[PDB]
């Protein structure tokens, strides 16, 4: 199930289970347009900034 | 109800607005001191979807993602403040501006507007007023038994009385110039009111600082070029037809989606 | 129904007024003590969709 | 019975309301001084299901239609009795029962004993009594109605056409025949002379046409038809699902 949701504090959870990356569970910069590449690279864009 | 239909609606609205601009320019061909308008359009929103520049494959970025855009919106209509052709009517009261100045007129409510139409009249009290009855500034007053009125190229006004071989100056007609002439708000009746985007009124007598020179017996005709208007008709019609074709295609797609 | 239609309709009335003035001026060529007419036009309403 | 029939029924009713608004806008495309209507849809209550988080909708319901009070185009009537308004303002017209309504249709007539009345015959206040032997009626920009008589070289002042301005023009109650009455959402009718205190000017010989744009109505009709078809399909799907359930 690849339906990933972003928590209020930026934790990536699938069905309430915190997703685990190469360094453990992922902490996303609170509020960000997450883009996942073809191999799993996560890019975060913060609102307002360029 | 569907995105393509909203985009086509915006396109139809833009082309319609272009048609209103064309029709307004055409209706005022015979208007003295009229300036033709041109509308400017801009792109509407662009849905981000795939972000262009986001890193795919750790070391390769994604160029030019899905920037799905919405329709079009008109930015603003800008007047073309150019010198209209001068027409000779052989009248003592018609004044034409050849440069970049405006006449100042007082509305009876207290404020002042600015007009370029130079067809002036005299009220029952002898004041120089506009054809709509608005009293031009300054309140140049003309004597009762006037034989000839001479408005010079420097804006000076002289009246030739009987028994006096020397004309007597009865006023001084000034021109108002602005930093930005497109920012004046047109209120109709060939009148512009000053806005904050048009700076502040700069008084200057005709011939110095840039104010134009005043010609007597001439009127500044409208600068509307009509063949350009006809060519713009042809486009404003095809573009509207093509946008309606897009509406029809979206309608057919939705109809087949519904019928299944 | 369409604003452009109304604007053209007025323009047509204005040009018809000009034509009538010209015709009246030409009809009175041989009359003594006649003063030819001349029509003056002005801008109608201005819709302020976006305030300048 | 819990089902999705009601949710799609609300959708059908909303599309019906939108189509009624569109048809009303199109039918009044020839009325003088008519403001187009737009219906605002805003959804119903939500039912929340608690986990050991999710909210299911119920449908859509019309809330309130707004009349667009933009200045319509002017049309030339060549009648000296017709006046159009340049700006925001309303003519005050006295109904027979005694309460004063407010109209923007500027097509007026003179009744059998003087008096300026609307097309429906209701008197325009203040009482502006036109003399019988009047040669020409002139209504100025600032609402001064002057009357010329044969002989006298000066026009005679008869009355002032005052404009009633509301702070909220949308909240007036449309009573029917091109008349609005003040309401709690459009209170404090402010009487003013035309040209001051934000009141509009008067053009004599012109009438203010309707505000209905045509392209919006036609494309909105297309959208309403297609959304109605979609909701009908949803109703049919729910019907088939219930039919399959009952046959067990």
């Amino acid at each position: 199930n690849g339906n990933i949701q972003v928590g209020p504090t930026g934790q990536l959870t699938i069905q309430g289970h915190p997703v685990i990356g190469e360094g453990g569970p992922i902490t996303v910069p609170e509020g960000s347009e997450i883009t996942i590449a073809a191999d799993g690279t996560i890019s975060a864009l913060n609102p307002g900034d360029p | 109800m569907i995105s393509s239909l909203w985009i086509a609606k915006t396109g139809l609205d833009a082309q319609q607005t272009n048609m209103d601009v064309i029709a307004n320019n055409l209706a005022n061909v015979s208007t003295n001191g009229f300036k033709r308008q041109r509308a400017v359009f801009e792109d509407l929103l662009y849905q981000t979807i795939r972000q262009p520049g986001a890193q795919s494959s750790e070391q390769t970025t994604l160029p030019s993602g899905l920037q799905i855009g919405t329709g079009v919106r008109p930015v603003a209509t800008e007047r073309l403040h150019s010198q209209g052709n001068l027409s000779q009517t052989n009248n003592s009261k018609d004044v034409a501006i050849k440069g970049q100045g405006f006449f100042q007129v007082m509305l009876p409510d207290g404020t002042s507007a600015y007009t370029r139409d130079g067809s002036f009249q005299v009220d029952q009290n002898g004041q120089l007023v506009t054809a709509g009855g608005f009293q031009v500034q300054p309140a140049i007053t003309i004597p009762a038994n006037a034989l000839s009125i001479t408005i010079g190229r420097d804006g000076v006004v002289s009246v030739t009385q009987q028994g006096q071989a020397a004309p007597v100056q009865v006023g001084q007609l000034n021109l108002t110039t602005f930093m930005n002439d497109t920012g004046l708000e047109s209120i109709g009746e060939n009148l512009y009111i000053e806005t904050q985007s048009s700076g502040a009124p700069n008084e200057s007598t005709p011939g110095l600082n840039g104010a134009g020179l005043l010609y007597q017996g001439y009127v500044e005709t409208s600068n509307v070029n009509v063949a350009e208007e006809l060519v713009n008709m042809i486009q404003v019609q095809r573009a509207y037809e093509i946008n309606s074709k897009a509406v029809s295609t979206t309608d057919q797609m939705l109809q087949k989606l519904t019928q299944l």
